């Protein structure tokens, strides 16, 4: 909390700092506890201390958090511990458990254990084949499991499987346990939230610009962006929940859609702005004439207009309000209608 | 129309809606008909009794009370009215259907259409006069226009 | 009346400065025809 | 004399470089009315209503199938896949025209709502909505598996 | 006392609809306000001459 | 047991007066002549457009007060409702 004040920047990358006091480890600590793929007998009881897990479940976690890094070949102790550290925040503010965590971010846990019967893959997943063929793009009878599992309607599941796998081999996938992540991912981040899927999959195309593809990186990506955009759905629905902007209000305010129609609402009040002001050549004596019957039309003020319009001149430059005044004059003509 | 908007407490598009509403069913109505009774009575010496004698102008002004009553009820707009004044309109029967319960249960359902939509409503009267209408005189008028 | 005074000023006055005065009615059916009469004074006020 | 009717030119040639943009939006914002292909109005019903396009016009299809035409759009065979159980996926923009002025205008809505409602209700397929109307008012009994 | 209360709002929500659907509202003085405040200074600048 | 409890009761809609459409603009007639000069026709005219901005204002203040008492008549109505479903209150009160 001292970190996101004070930081000029975007959200955070995982300073070294920060893991040390979520989980909770010393700096002479974390100068020891460098790690393989299986980290010793002494590091993972550490490690399983600071959290509050097993040895065998942190090296499941070690063991996965490593391949959804960077390298292969183990660089970056620090992006491990911080998979570590925001899951153990995640763990802390919610009830995610070690499975549906390691399943957000590398394969879902198919090997059956010394647990009551059953893996995380057949508890979650009831009867499906790892390494099985799914036409998807059509349809199939995993198709009733996987929205049991994950809480998805149909639609939605064509559009998350859009994602994740590109618009071209939709149709035959062969989803080991590697690729039923790519699709609990995109589905339970929203659900640990308060969020349903399309207000999560809008909060983070509006969170963008004008280019990129923020959901296929968020799809198929490493855990330090996936994490990301946790941090980014966490940010953004603390603050629309702090100001009470509803996502319909959001919508209003923030759509590029502009459907082409009509209303007589717009009729009756362009009549005030050609009825009243005559045809004329757009002297600049025109324009204080044009923001001030402009403002008497809502219910505004003629500076604010004034500001609203040379505000709207600079962002989609199509727009002048000198094209504005021609277009108002090319209809309304001696017979106007809608 | 407005003199007859303004005597009661209503609008003028909604008047001129009900009228021409009126008439097609009872088409014994018209507006100019209606005329020519007013100025039939209230001579240089109209009284009660010239009413009690001219009684079509007693069933055509309790008649425009009714449909007055409906568009009351059922609270119209001037574009509900237009809507249902299209030459087929809800395409269960021509233009402008008689007041029957079917009808007083479509204006039920048309008031929970405007109920659910969570929109403007003049985008639901344009969206459905395009449901109601060919996109062939449509675009031909665009083209006129 | 506006426009008996339109159409005798147009005898003096040349019909180059006369042009837009009584180019559109000032009533508006959808109101009560309100403001209809500042129409009338404004281009009064501008014939004269 | 001159001097003074020289102005008048420049006031009339600053009307003429208006008005020939005026020229120039007309004849581009006249030579674009094309796009009307009728399955764009549903997808307005999809906006007006908080609903979705893939739903919406697959139930609209395969309603009204039996009773409208529905010529879909070339170059786009395998744009529109349709299977029994979750019928017309619209992998693209659905793009058909379906030979209006033989459905009822505005109770095909209060159709399309109560199907859209079950199937945002009970969460099952557009596609399988239809089949139990086959099982209620045709009685296959084949389809409860 | 509930039926009172939901009484009590379904005669706000009335009373709500017909100070939107009057014609003297808000859609009527914002129209006199565009068409009146922009002939004013029409009449100033007929006027100042 | 479980237990039974409604979720998210809707809250109604905003409605708004479109009884207000299309303008049908009217058109203008001609005059034909008159044999009087400008200043006696602007000194006739001045007088009649002044009358019909008096009948203006004066239609305003009637068309204003028409929906104060429309207004004042409903509140009328429906406060007596209400303190008829008090008196029900007050006859459970004695009851009790």
């Amino acid at each position: 909390e001292i970190a996101v004040l004070l930081t000029e920047e975007s959200d955070f990358s995982p300073t070294p700092a920060l893991v040390q006091e979520q989980l909770g480890l010393n700096p002479a600590s974390y100068a020891l506890i460098d790690i393989k793929s299986p980290l010793d007998e002494s590091y993972a009881k550490r490690l399983a201390h600071a959290t509050q897990l097993s040895v065998e479940q942190l090296q499941w976690l070690n063991k996965n958090a490593i391949e959804n890094s960077s390298n292969k070949n183990d660089p970056a102790k620090l992006e491990i511990l911080a998979v570590i550290s925001e899951y153990r925040r995640l763990h802390q503010r919610y009830g995610l458990s070690v499975d549906p965590f390691i399943a957000i971010i590398n394969a879902v846990n198919t090997t059956h254990t010394n647990e009551n019967k059953t893996s995380f893959f057949q508890q979650i997943f009831s009867t499906l084949d790892v390494d099985a063929g799914f036409n998807f793009l059509d349809q199939g009878s995993w198709e009733v499991i996987i929205r049991k599992a994950l809480g998805i309607t149909a639609e939605e599941l064509l559009r998350i499987a859009k994602y994740c796998f590109g618009k071209s081999s939709i149709s035959n996938v062969k989803m080991n346990s590697k690729k039923f992540s790519q699709l609990y991912r995109m589905a339970m981040i929203p659900r640990t939230l308060g969020v349903s899927f399309s207000q999560a999959e809008y909060l983070w195309q509006l969170y963008s610009h004008s280019d990129e593809n923020i959901m296929e990186k968020i799809a198929q990506g490493n855990a330090l962006t996936i994490i990301d955009a946790i941090i980014v759905l966490e940010n953004t629905l603390q603050w629309m929940s702090e100001q009470k902007l509803d996502i319909t209000t959001l919508q209003a305010m923030l759509t590029k859609q502009y459907s082409t129609t009509a209303t007589p609402e717009l009729f009756n009040f362009l009549s005030n702005i050609y009825q009243t002001l005559g045809k004329q050549v757009y002297s600049e004596s025109l324009k204080p004439n044009l923001y001030r019957s402009l403002a008497n039309g809502f219910h505004l003020k003629a500076n604010v207009v004034a500001g609203l319009v040379n505000w709207l001149a600079k962002n989609d430059s199509e727009f002048t309000l000198e094209r504005f005044w021609q277009n108002i004059s090319m209809t309304f003509a001696e017979e106007p209608s809608l | 129309y407005r003199s007859l908007a303004n005597g009661f407490h209503l609008k003028a598009n909604v008047v001129a809606g009900l009228v021409n509403w009126l008439a097609k069913n009872d088409s014994e109505f018209t507006l100019e008909r209606f005329w020519q009774n007013i100025s039939m009575t209230f001579a240089e010496e109209p009284s009660l009794h010239q009413l009690e004698v001219h009684q079509p102008l007693l069933i055509q002004c309790q008649k425009l009370s009714q449909y007055v009553l409906i568009a009351q009820w059922a609270e119209l707009s001037e574009q509900e009215i237009a809507l249902i004044l299209l030459p087929n309109g809800i395409d269960n029967r021509g233009s402008a259907p008689s007041p029957s319960i079917t009808l007083l249960k479509l204006l039920s359902e048309f008031k929970l259409c405007q109920q659910e939509a969570k929109v403007s409503q003049s985008e639901l009267f344009d969206i459905m006069q395009q449901l109601i209408t060919d996109t062939n005189e449509k675009q031909e008028k665009l083209r006129n226009s | 009346l506006c426009l008996m005074a339109k159409a005798v000023l147009e005898k003096e006055v040349d019909k180059a400065k006369t042009d837009g005065l009584f180019i559109r009615s000032g009533w508006n059916d959808l109101y009560q025809g309100l403001l209809a009469g500042e129409d009338l004074q404004l281009n009064l006020q501008k014939l004269e | 004399e001159v001097s003074n009717l020289e102005k008048s030119k420049i006031q009339l040639e600053g009307k003429k470089k208006e008005e020939e943009i005026k020229l120039e939006q007309a004849k581009d914002n006249i030579q674009s009315l094309i796009n009307n292909w009728d399955s764009e109005i549903i997808i307005r019903l999809a906006d007006a209503y908080h609903w979705d396009i893939n739903i919406a016009n697959s139930m609209f299809i395969l309603i009204f199938g039996e009773k409208i035409n529905f010529t879909f759009h070339y170059e786009n065979r395998n744009d529109y896949h349709y299977e029994e159980h979750y019928g017309y996926r619209f992998e693209q923009k659905p793009m058909y025209s379906f030979d209006k002025k033989l459905t009822n205008g505005f109770g095909s809505i209060l159709l399309l709502k109560n199907h859209i409602y079950i199937a945002e209700k009970l969460k099952i397929h557009p596609g399988t909505i239809i089949k139990i109307k086959n099982y209620i008012f045709d009685d296959k009994s084949n389809e409860l598996e | 006392q509930r039926n009172l209360a939901e009484l009590e709002q379904g005669h706000a929500d009335a009373l709500y609809q017909m100070q939107s659907t009057r014609f003297t509202g808000k859609e009527l003085y914002n129209w006199m306000a565009g068409r009146l405040s922009g002939l004013y200074f029409q009449l100033f600048d007929a006027t100042q001459p | 047991p479980l237990f039974a409890t409604p979720v998210d009761p809707k809250a109604l809609q905003r409605q708004h007066g479109a009884g207000n459409g299309i303008n049908s603009g009217e058109q203008m007639a001609t005059a034909q002549t008159s044999l009087y000069r400008f200043p006696l026709l602007i000194e006739r005219a001045k007088s009649a457009v002044s009358s019909v901005i008096q009948f203006g204002n004066s239609l305003q203040s009637v068309l204003e007060r028409q929906d104060n008492e429309a207004m004042t008549l409903l509140f009328q109505q429906q406060q007596q409702k209400v303190l008829q479903h008090t008196k029900d209150i007050q006859n459970n009160n004695i009851q009790v």
